[PDB]
């Protein structure tokens, strides 16, 4: 019967990379399965796919909903099972899909019930993956690497450790060369992420940017894809850019960027009291995700914008009005605050104080002067070693 | 735990952390902690002692100090050893002012800069704005290649 | 005159950018060949 | 046809801010228009529409009739298809077929009906002007992407062949089309020139196309070029008082065009109520139009003047400064209206891009603004 | 060249042809109303 394909699975244990093509159908091999179906295995008992038969049993429960004795089973099979894999070198590649389980189910087993059963329990999971992430380090096994690594990471961002996590990368090399691309993409994920956390935005944006690129479409890659791009509008709003509406409607990925829909009709318009009331709106919705405590960073950002718009509309304000736009307490907390966005190159004005107005500087013809000329020579050398670089860059023909 | 984790010297001591943090101008170790401490809190309410840190960053991250420096004022209730990060934090506030106002306009009545530094005193003022290096006039601060060339430049970088 | 100069220097620079997008398509698809 | 009046009415009644006069007479003008075509894929069409009264009996009683003559039709071609010289006449009965569909107003079936009464061998005027009809019901319904894809087909069978006075019908539907989404630019010329020549019997009366291409017009059209092609119009002089719109959307157009500011926004205010809001198809866009409308004005009230002051503003329009401050608050920062504003005086300067001064700053600004995306992307395809 | 990415579920919920700018979407709905009023209003002082 359909075990056939079992055994035609089995026929891709001649050599090397047909493992890769094996796996590839395998993904979807888990299509039908019986208890009746696992005494195949009976009758077919080799190790090398005892390890693999392990995961179709893995498969097989998550896959069936029942998660107890999958742990359980990681436990006291996987490691009488993970010690005669060590010894194999291709092995390691076959149980990457197996460690991408194993945290899994754990991860989701924490969402059943709280024990410190798990923290001691997860501890030593944690511990094992460093310990073989050493020593596949060791092995050269690209793969199997930057799964558990990425697992590892994940583990970081279960728990409220980035800085932990981080030095964890500082003293990491990533297994480049020979990846899959979904991984790559779970890597940059991880990686934007909490080196946006730290505050570091303008490199977060690319490693994110990158988890667009080199993740996948299908149908199914969907979630990371909305996942994602829930982060994505974070940081290009945190870094002060307004993402564009069709960044709002792409899929049915728009249902759930909504209430970043709402942040940005909140942010552009500058408008304090609006922005909060939304977040006390969404909060909720935007703790199930970790982007909330990202979000709450933009008050500074919606009152920047505030003052810019008031001073693209005005010349010159007393500061009573400007207070009263920005529905503030107080003139004294005015000046404080316009007093910052000039020092961050955003309103270029001056203040009169006595009579407390802001006074935004002109342009100051000039033109007849010479200073176009020195103006002019400074963008076109800027032009030139653009230039030049295109052509040494160039060089390769 | 309950047992294990109970003690008052972590209400306390944990505030104190963070506010060590933002001493030293560490944003980063600061908000990763914020994250960090989140989960475990996650019972929190509000932040019972630890606004003090927190609310302490979020106002001056807007940039409106006057409640930040009342928070200055609001340690004392609490108050433990970190007056002397107050020490440290006032005097790394008031540079930002100073950093700001340098920028912000260049022309101040000394009544003034009291009312912004938040001196209680007149002398301390051009104590500060000599160490900041400001003349002062009477109460009254201040704050503050030829084309034949070009041309042969721009040929020599076509030519190259 | 500097403008036009200026503008000039844009026009070069950014057709510039396109000849590497030439080569670094052009090595892409070669090495990428160069596998079999 | 169908008949679209029943359409236009059904609409009015849809709307909550009409006349309530109008939204009567408007609905037994339709229930009316529902008797004499025995008319029911309406009845549950429209009571649903209006629920967004019924009488089942009615409606029984007008599906009968209907598969009465369905039948009668379809019986009629059972006939024909035996009869060899009626090819042309087959398809021609089937006109009358999938028509009678568009008398039953029942989208699907008039589509499958002509779509392959399309096979027999016709005249341009069957295979093109049959499709018009097909998307005709595409209008009447407001699937303005069920439009899309026949214009296409029309587009197609013209582009091979066909009159140019099948062109300038179909240029009529493509343009009313082009107003029925946001894009008026393309009505401008399209519905400017379909005055010209008009053939209503296709969809609307004359003086209603008439009202769109002077509302077009009005809206993307240039001082100059609207008073040549608009202002100037052998045809809508010829109109003028003959509908409710022309009179007030003109009477808005006039005080534009001359410089009546104290009047702008009262006629400005008619319009919106008189000719937009009823328009089936202009109502969904009544908000774009209108904030438009203001920006030209407060721009053609500058363009004079390097300076001037608010009150001045406010006086003439007629509104107090703090709401005309607030009006403009909205444009100026999106770069849409080159004003700026001193509050402290109350005054109003104006930076537009003339004197070769500002055309400097403005051109070092958009230059930097490509140089540092350039060099961004520039870095990328380096290390890449 | 497929995996599952069971960690990332997919969201679970409890449940304009025409290109925009935002300002479409701003769609305040203000003017029209608040004009009549402030009109009316002026010319009634003076």
């Amino acid at each position: 019967x359909x075990x056939x394909x079992x055994x035609x699975x089995x026929x891709x244990x001649x050599x090397x990379x047909x493992x890769x093509x094996x796996x590839x159908x395998x993904x979807x091999x888990x299509x039908x399965x019986x208890x009746x179906x696992x005494x195949x295995x009976x009758x077919x008992x080799t190790a090398e796919i005892n390890c693999f038969m392990h995961l179709l049993v893995q498969l097989f429960l998550w896959d069936s909903k029942e998660l107890e004795q999958l742990v359980e089973f990681n436990r006291k099979v996987v490691i009488p099972n993970l010690l005669c894999y060590y010894n194999l070198r291709s092995l390691n590649l076959i149980n990457a899909k197996l460690w991408f389980y194993i945290y899994l189910s754990h991860e989701t087993l924490a969402r059943s019930s709280e024990e410190i059963n798990s923290d001691n329990q997860n501890i030593i999971l944690r511990s094992t993956m460093m310990k073989f992430l050493k020593i596949a380090s060791l092995k050269h096994d690209n793969e199997t690497k930057a799964m558990l690594i990425n697992l590892i990471l994940r583990d970081f961002l279960n728990n409220g450790e980035v800085d932990s996590a981080s030095d964890f990368i500082s003293k990491l090399e990533y297994p480049h060369t020979d990846v899959s691309s979904s991984l790559e993409a779970r890597y940059f994920f991880y990686l934007s992420k909490i080196n946006a956390i730290q505050l570091d935005y303008s490199t977060a944006n690319e490693y994110i940017i990158a988890a667009i690129r080199k993740a996948p479409h299908n149908s199914k890659s969907l979630g990371f894809l909305q996942q994602s791009n829930k982060l994505h509008c974070c940081i290009q709003l945190l870094m002060g850019d307004i993402p564009e509406l069709s960044f709002f409607h792409q899929s049915n990925m728009q249902k759930s960027l909504l209430p970043y829909y709402h942040l940005t009709k909140a942010v552009k318009l500058g408008d304090l009291k609006k922005f909060t009331s939304t977040i006390t709106k969404y909060k909720q919705l935007l703790l199930k995700d970790d982007t909330y405590q990202l979000c709450v960073r933009l008050r500074s950002n919606v009152i920047k914008t505030g003052i810019r718009i008031i001073s693209l509309t005005y010349k010159k304000i007393s500061l009573r009005d400007i207070c009263l736009k920005l529905n503030l307490d107080s003139e004294q907390t005015v000046e404080y605050m316009v007093s910052r966005a000039i020092r961050d190159g955003v309103i270029e004005a001056k203040i009169n104080h006595e009579d407390g107005f802001i006074e935004t500087t002109e342009l100051l013809n000039i033109y007849d002067s010479e200073d176009p000329q020195q103006v002019f020579d400074e963008r076109i050398k800027f032009a030139n070693q653009l230039h030049d670089e295109y052509l040494v860059s160039m060089r390769y023909p | 735990n309950h047992k294990l984790s109970e003690s008052d010297k972590k209400s306390k001591l944990i505030s104190l952390y963070l506010l060590n943090l933002l001493s030293q101008n560490n944003t980063t170790k600061f908000h990763s902690e914020l994250q960090y401490l989140d989960k475990h809190i996650k019972n929190l309410e509000d932040d019972s002692l630890l606004s003090y840190p927190i609310k302490l960053d979020r106002w001056l991250m807007e940039g409106s100090y006057q409640k930040a420096w009342d928070l200055l004022q609001s340690g004392s209730q609490n108050i433990s050893e970190f007056d002397s990060f107050t020490d440290i934090l006032k005097s790394a506030i008031r540079d930002e002012i100073a950093k700001n106002t340098e920028l912000s306009y260049d022309f101040l009545p000394l009544s003034n800069i009291k009312a912004l530094l938040f001196f209680n005193n007149e002398k301390e003022t051009e104590k500060f704005a000599l160490e900041r290096n400001w003349p002062i006039v009477n109460s009254k601060v201040y704050f503050n290649t030829n084309i034949i060339e070009k041309a042969m430049d721009y040929a020599i970088s076509i030519e190259n | 005159e500097l403008m036009v100069i200026y503008i000039s220097n844009l026009v070069r620079s950014i057709i510039a950018f396109d000849d590497l997008i030439e080569n670094k398509i052009q090595n892409k698809k070669i090495q990428e060949q160069r596998v079999k | 046809v169908p008949n679209y009046e029943v359409s236009e009415k059904a609409f009015l009644l849809t709307q909550s801010k009409v006349s309530i006069e109008q939204r009567k007479e408007a609905a037994e003008f339709v229930l009316a228009k529902i008797k004499e075509e025995e008319m029911a894929p309406y009845y549950k069409y429209l009571c649903e529409e209006y629920l967004v009264k019924f009488d089942q009996e009615l409606y029984n009683e007008l599906c009968k009739k209907n598969e009465s003559k369905i039948k009668e039709l379809n019986e009629k071609i059972q006939k024909l298809e035996e009869d060899d010289e009626g090819e042309l006449e087959q398809a021609q009965a089937w006109i009358n077929l999938g028509e009678y569909y568009a008398q039953i107003g029942d989208k699907d079936n008039a589509e499958k009906t002509l779509g392959k009464s399309l096979s027999k061998a016709i005249s341009t005027g069957a295979k093109i002007d049959v499709m018009l009809t097909i998307a005709r019901l595409g209008f009447f319904y407001n699937d303005q992407l069920y439009v899309k894809e026949k214009l296409e087909a029309v587009n197609s069978m013209i582009e091979k062949g066909g009159d140019w006075e099948r062109r300038n019908r179909y240029k009529t539907y493509y343009g009313i089309h082009c107003l029925a989404v946001r894009n008026f630019k393309e009505a401008a010329k399209l519905l400017v020139d379909s005055l010209a020549t008009f053939t209503s019997i296709e969809l609307t009366s004359y003086e209603s196309i008439a009202t769109y291409a002077s509302v077009t017009g009005l809206f993307t059209l240039e001082r100059t070029d609207l008073k040549s092609k608009v202002i100037d119009s052998p045809e809508l002089l010829s109109l003028i008082s003959t509908t409710a719109a022309l009179q007030s959307i003109s009477s808005l157009t006039i005080s534009l065009y001359a410089s009546d500011y104290a009047s702008y926004f009262p006629y400005l205010l008619e319009t919106y109520a008189n000719v937009l809001i009823p328009c089936k198809y202009l109502n969904r866009h009544a908000d774009f139009f209108v904030r438009e409308m203001r920006r030209k004005v407060y721009a053609q009230l500058l363009e004079s003047y390097k300076t001037l002051s608010l009150k001045s503003m406010a006086s003439a329009f007629g509104v107090s400064v703090a709401f005309l401050d607030n009006d403009l608050g909205k444009f100026i920062p999106n770069k849409q209206l080159n004003c700026v504003i001193d509050r402290v005086n109350g005054i109003v300067e104006t930076n537009r891009p003339d004197n070769k001064n500002a055309q400097y700053h403005l051109l070092v600004k958009q230059g930097d603004g490509l140089l540092t995306k350039l060099q961004k992307y520039g870095a990328a395809v380096r290390l890449t | 060249e497929d995996d599952e990415f069971e960690d990332f579920p997919i969201d679970t919920w409890a449940n304009n042809i025409w290109e925009e700018n935002w300002d479409d979407v701003e769609v305040d709905d203000d003017f029209t109303n608040e004009l009549k009023a402030e009109l009316d209003r002026y010319k009634r002082e003076n």
